[PDB]
């Protein structure tokens, strides 16, 4: 028979038994996939963030394109088009459209109104009130409200049964919802940040992200292959002494395109190091590619050749150039 | 994985990601006392018996085979008898890169040359600057 | 001295690892297959001690490489006994991916039973798994 | 070369980002 009648049968047998449980976990899930989900001015932040990042990788794919004469090839128009009617708030189509569609512009335009853009995107979203009521997320308060007063049957803290353990007889309940819900800007996205309260009193973050990439279950299996191999480190002599370990957050899917992901709430990125660091030096933090890409422009419109294999020294010139500059 | 045929390939100018900034994160000293010696150490750990590394890599190269096969839009067959010629010499590609970090040389040369080489090749200027513009080679 | 024996396990999984070894080499005898299906089934049963997942990673790879008569997929019938699926949690996405590869009934008789006893450690899984379907199969 | 400085270079031992490079 087709697999999702097998899916069906087991999901029945599994009601059966438990129905309470069943019937407490199905609401949390609900709630969480229809409270959670990404906001206009997130999904615009993330789509122009997208484009500007695929513009950039086809001018150094095939340079001479950043020259102020090409005319957007690619068909990428298309894009630009439907971007603009079929997912953008009708707020902000006017601008946009009189900005890229009507203009019909060459790459160097494109680039510089795409980072226009993201940068007033970048700002509107850095200055959001970031810790709001996990009581706003709802119509009357199932979150806030629920699980202790409404729950059924005691569900568990989701992501403990990823581990080598050999009993459950110790796994943490979910106790309270925190009642307060961080806004977190990554470079390319942005997700909501969740803590729950065991029956313990320890506490536990997880990241909400709801536009999750197209390659979640590959990167599942690889932290799954990861998360076996710990065990022998673990064990062995020469790697226990100097506490070596891979490091392998939980992730847990809700529905094919939402998931969880157990969060630490110190992290930063080597981009974001980058980015401070031209913020309090005065710099600006897209010169380099410019620059690389101005040079190889120059560089390959002439010769680009009676270098000896591979390795032009325009190439490592420009480098030093970066480097020393 | 290339597209063309089923192989565990990365085709970049260097080994891994080590630029300036980061080495200089680390610092000499601890360069040359930590990192370069943990490398050779959980090389060591894991590929202590040989056939321990393979029955663990089995099952997740079988996967990476079928999703590989699936998006071709190409199997037309289900032959049992290539996935698993496949997943062996996979499976024995991850391991020879996994026993080359953990060898020992012959002469009178450090326990690990293969990570200073590695290391070197990963610092060399003359390739780090065939990266693409995204990579950010610098920093 | 399986003969001698009383409940050792490392003795079933010696066979076992023998069986396969031999059936590895030589990819035609597949009643070789079946007696090394047979004994890590034996000794995963006997074991009981978080050393039956790497018996319980080779019985899946065994499966995978059946032929249209499941003469491979026989070894449940030949052995009699319980299953301990606490073991076999940590592959529930391999046995939900084969559900729909030529061995539905092994894994869906294990996933079941599963089921019936720890229900926290599949829903979220099977839930996904049945919108992946209902979306790919009846867009 | 300059004695006791851990800035040297060795087929032996890494290069070290001081210097230019080996």
């Amino acid at each position: 028979k087709p697999p999702w009648e097998l899916t069906e049968e087991i999901m029945s047998v599994l009601k059966t038994a438990f129905p309470l449980l069943a019937l407490s976990m199905e609401t949390m899930v609900d709630q969480i996939q229809k409270h959670f989900k990404c906001p206009p001015d997130e999904d615009a932040y993330r789509l122009i963030v997208a484009l500007l990042n695929d513009g950039l990788s086809y001018v150094s794919r095939m340079p001479a394109s950043y020259a102020k004469d090409v005319k957007l090839p690619a068909a990428t128009e298309n894009n630009i088009t439907r971007f603009a009617e079929t997912i953008l708030p009708n707020h902000i189509r006017p601008t946009f459209e009189a900005d890229f569609v009507k203009v019909k512009p060459t790459m160097y335009e494109y680039i510089h109104n795409l980072r226009k853009w993201r940068d007033k995107f970048e700002e509107k979203l850095d200055r959001r009130a970031s810790p709001a009521p996990l009581e706003s997320f709802a119509h009357y308060s199932p979150h806030l409200s629920e699980f202790r007063y409404q729950k059924f049957d005691d569900v568990e803290i989701p992501g403990q049964y990823l581990q080598h353990k050999d009993k459950n007889q110790d796994f943490i309940r979910i106790d309270r919802f925190l009642p307060n819900v961080d806004l977190v800007r990554t470079i390319g996205a942005s997700h909501r940040r969740l803590r729950i309260r065991g029956h313990d009193g320890s506490v536990h973050a997880f990241a909400v992200q709801h536009p999750a990439a197209r390659h979640c279950r590959r990167e599942e299996r690889v932290l799954q292959l990861f998360r076996q191999l710990n065990q022998t480190l673990a064990n062995k002599k020469e790697s226990r002494r100097r506490d070596l370990q891979f490091t392998l957050p939980l992730m847990v899917p809700l529905a094919p395109h939402i998931r969880i992901v157990q969060e630490d709430t110190s992290y930063i990125t080597l981009q974001s190091v980058y980015e401070d660091h031209c913020r309090r030096h005065g710099m600006n933090k897209d010169e380099p590619i410019l620059f690389t890409m101005e040079k190889l422009r120059g560089l390959m419109d002439a010769k680009a050749l009676q270098k000896p294999e591979q390795a032009v020294t325009a190439k490592l010139e420009v480098y030093r150039a970066i480097q020393e500059k | 994985m290339a597209p063309s045929r089923p192989l565990f390939q990365n085709t970049e100018p260097v080994p891994f990601r080590l630029t300036p900034n980061l080495q200089t994160l680390m610092g000499p000293l601890a360069t040359e006392g930590i990192f370069a010696a943990s490398v050779m150490a959980i090389a060591r750990c894991l590929t202590e018996p040989e056939q321990h590394l393979e029955h663990a890599l089995t099952l997740f190269v079988r996967d990476e085979m079928m999703f590989w096969f699936t998006n071709s839009h190409r199997t037309m067959s289900l032959t049992e008898n290539q996935l698993r010629e496949t997943v062996q010499a996979n499976c024995d590609m991850i391991v020879k890169k996994a026993l080359a970090l953990a060898q020992t040389p012959q002469g009178n040369l450090p326990a690990h040359q293969t990570v200073t080489d590695l290391i070197a090749k990963a610092t060399n200027p003359m390739n780090l600057a065939l990266c693409d513009a995204l990579w950010m080679p610098y920093l | 001295a399986l003969y001698f024996d009383i409940t050792a396990a490392k003795a079933w999984a010696e066979w076992g690892y023998f069986n396969d070894r031999k059936f590895k080499e030589n990819p035609s005898d597949l009643p070789s297959a079946k007696q090394a299906l047979t004994s890590y089934l034996q000794a995963a049963s006997s074991y009981k001690n978080h050393k039956s997942r790497k018996l319980i990673a080779r019985i899946l790879w065994l499966l995978s490489l059946d032929d249209a008569n499941g003469t491979i997929a026989a070894g449940f019938d030949d052995f009699k006994g319980e299953i301990y699926v606490w073991w076999w949690i940590i592959f529930i996405p391999q046995l939900l991916v084969g559900l729909g590869y030529k061995e539905a009934p092994r894994v869906q008789a294990i996933l079941l039973k599963i089921a019936k006893t720890y229900p926290q450690a599949l829903y979220f899984l099977l839930r996904t798994n049945r919108e992946d379907m209902l979306t790919i199969k009846k867009n | 070369t300059v004695p006791f400085s851990i800035h040297n270079h060795n087929p032996y031992i890494t290069p070290s980002p001081y210097v230019p490079y080996p």
